[PDB]
This record gives structure tokens, C-alpha cells and sequence, in this order.
């Protein structure tokens, strides 16, 4: 698989953070950190992924 | 010198037409605090359903 | 990638790290991490 | 000589321009003949960009900006429409006089007849946001004159002979109803957080 990862982080801006602070149901100041190889996002219905 | 005279009516202007949507409300202002807080929200620990 | 816990077998072999997102009342809150530490929790789990 | 528009819907669309709405309990014969010729009046409506809006539940006619569809503008701007802000106390008697209009529609109906309210039963409310400016005197000549204030606007009816008024239909479609929620429930928790 990485034989191919070696694009990303090389030729192309890759989205490595966001960072929210009361932003919809997310009191406060929050962080998710974005792997540079493909991240998913998971949780049960009604959490706040979108 | 306030009575009134058979002048006509020209320059006539049409303008305020009363739409209700062109109403706002008070904006009352809020002066007591500050919500400072920007804790990293530690509580975030895994502990999700089975 | 965005899922409801679907097809998470398939994100493993795709992906190297999840953001698990969970809700408490009306607050919510969101965790990084690797697919080996949760992994690594998910055997903690396996003592109960 | 040449054609002109008829002399029943030039009346109804200079009324409507002039109030900004007609109402079936208070006007119906220009009322009916407007819901019988919706093309005409729209088509007289439009080179101004104004259109009708019609609620026919409750059986009012108002007016309303009729620009573009979400241009690059996020909000409209019109010249003949002149914006205002309300200063606080009317804002504070649209609010109530609007939960009261819903909280009787919860249980009457949608349209049903707004019941008459008291004069009286106003002002011990205002109270609770306001507090007492000095005297009875005072205090039922301020809110005749917010009443009547407000009766420009079309939301309320004149005080009758008795001194109860009635809520007319427009009060529904403010434009931003949320804010009347808000404002008035941080008052009221300011006071009581005070008190
Ligand atoms: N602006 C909003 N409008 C309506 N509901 C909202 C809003 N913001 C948050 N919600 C609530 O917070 C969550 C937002 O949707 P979300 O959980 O992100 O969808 P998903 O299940 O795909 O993650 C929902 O639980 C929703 O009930």
C-alpha cells in the first residue's frame, strides 16, 4: 500500500488537522489529527461526524 | 397663513412601503463576562457501547 | 472517509488512523487515534 | 382610449401598497377580487419587485420583496423598502403579543379567531421587563402609545370602546420570529437571576 502513499505529502497538500471550537454540538476546543495515508471517521448515528 | 392651496400634485414620491419583512428586532447588547474556556476537553476517552 | 460503524472492516485495510466521534447529552466529542491502539482497547474490552 | 386596468384591482393593489395588506375580516371585497386576478396583480407587482405573498388560512394578502433568488447577495436590498429596527419596548410587546398569538392557535386552530385581550392583563407583564416607570398613569399611557405605534405596522388592532385588542394576522410572518424567542426568554432569566 505505501508504494503508493509516497504521492501524498509529496506533490499535493494534504489535510493533516481540523480543529473546531463551538462549532455545532462540540462545546469548547477540539482537535481531530488527519493521518496523511487515508483517515476514516466513525460513530454511531446522531454524533456529529457531518 | 395655514390654510391651503388648490397647487397640484407633482414630484408625487411613493417610497416606505410598510412589507413586514423589512422589520427588525432589538438587539439588546451583552456586557457581563467572557467565555474564556478552551479546555483540551480530556474527557474524551474511549467508553462506547458494546 | 465519513461511516456510521459501517464497513469497518473494509476502512482497516484502507486507512491508518479513525476519529471516533461519540455523544453524551447534548454535548459531543471526538478522539484520534490509530487503528493498532484501538486495536490495543479493543483487547482491554476482550478481559470483560 | 387605450385600456386601463380595472378600476376594483388598481384600488386593491394602491390599498395594498399603501397598508402593505388586506384582510377578508376587514376589507373582503378587495380581498376576493385579488385572490380572482393573482396574475394581474403579480404582473403589476413585479416591474417594482414587489409580490404577494398569500396565507390563505388566516385570509390575508401582504406584500414582500420579490428579488432574485439567492443572488450573490445574501441579504436583499430594496429602495422603496425601508428597514427598521424596533426599539426595545416594542420589541419586548411584539414578543409577548406573539406568544400570545401562537399559545392561542396551540389550542383554537390555525386561523381560528383570536380571542379579545385586556388592556389590563398587558401591562402586569411588561412589568416583568420593565418594572414600574413611576405611576398607573404613566405606565397605560406608555403602552397605549406602543400599542398604537404598533398598529401602523398592522399587528394590532385599535383599543375598542371596552380597551381590549385583537391580534391581526401579519404578526405570523415577522421575519425572524426566533428573535423574539430569544430576547425575551434572556430578559426574563436576567430577572430572575437578579431577583
Ligand atoms: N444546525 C443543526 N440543525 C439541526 N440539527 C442539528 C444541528 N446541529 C446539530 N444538530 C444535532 O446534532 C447532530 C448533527 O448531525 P450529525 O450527528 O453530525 O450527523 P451524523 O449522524 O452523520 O454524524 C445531530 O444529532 C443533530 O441532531
Amino acid at each position: 500500500m505505501n508504494q503508493v502513499s509516497g504521492l501524498a505529502g509529496k506533490e499535493s497538500f494534504i489535510l493533516t488537522r481540523i480543529e473546531l471550537f463551538n462549532w455545532g454540538g462540540f462545546h469548547g476546543l477540539h482537535q481531530a489529527a488527519i493521518h496523511q495515508d487515508g483517515t476514516a471517521v466513525i460513530g454511531p448515528t446522531g454524533s456529529g461526524k457531518t | 397663513r395655514k390654510q391651503e392651496v388648490p397647487l397640484p400634485a407633482v414630484g408625487v414620491a411613493v417610497t416606505g412601503i410598510p412589507a413586514i419583512e423589512r422589520l427588525r428586532f432589538k438587539e439588546v447588547d451583552d456586557e457581563a463576562e467572557q467565555t474564556l474556556d478552551l479546555s483540551n476537553h480530556a474527557a474524551d476517552l474511549t467508553q462506547i457501547g458494546d | 472517509f465519513i461511516t456510521p460503524n459501517k464497513e469497518m472492516r473494509l476502512l482497516r485495510d484502507h486507512t491508518r488512523s479513525a476519529i471516533v466521534v461519540h455523544r453524551r447529552g447534548q454535548n459531543s466529542n471526538m478522539a484520534s487515534l490509530s487503528w493498532e491502539e484501538l486495536e490495543r482497547h479493543y483487547q482491554r474490552r476482550g478481559n470483560a | 382610449s387605450e385600456t386601463r386596468t380595472l378600476q376594483k384591482i388598481r384600488e386593491a393593489t394602491q390599498e395594498l401598497l399603501k397598508y402593505g395588506l388586506l384582510e377578508e375580516a376587514s376589507k373582503p371585497n378587495l380581498y376576493r377580487i385579488v385572490l380572482s386576478h393573482p396574475e394581474e396583480v403579480t404582473r403589476i407587482l413585479e416591474p417594482l419587485d414587489l409580490d404577494i405573498g398569500i396565507d390563505e388560512i388566516r385570509g390575508l394578502l401582504y406584500v414582500k420583496v420579490r428579488l432574485d433568488e439567492t443572488p450573490a447577495q445574501d441579504e436583499w436590498a430594496h429602495p422603496l423598502v425601508r428597514r427598521q429596527r424596533l426599539n426595545l419596548e416594542q420589541s419586548l410587546l411584539v414578543a409577548i403579543l406573539r406568544q400570545h398569538f401562537v399559545a392561542w392557535e396551540q389550542e383554537s386552530g390555525t386561523g381560528a379567531s383570536q380571542a379579545q385581550i385586556a388592556i389590563d392583563d398587558l401591562l402586569p407583564q411588561l412589568q416583568i421587563y420593565l418594572g414600574d416607570p413611576g405611576s398607573e398613569s404613566k405606565e397605560r399611557t406608555r403602552l397605549l402609545t406602543l400599542l398604537d405605534q404598533l398598529k401602523g405596522h398592522g399587528l394590532v388592532t385599535s383599543p375598542d370602546a371596552h380597551e381590549r385588542i385583537v391580534i391581526r394576522p401579519i404578526i405570523a410572518h415577522l421575519a425572524d420570529p426566533i428573535n423574539l424567542q430569544a430576547l425575551l426568554a434572556w430578559l426574563r432569566e436576567q430577572i430572575a437571576q437578579q431577583t
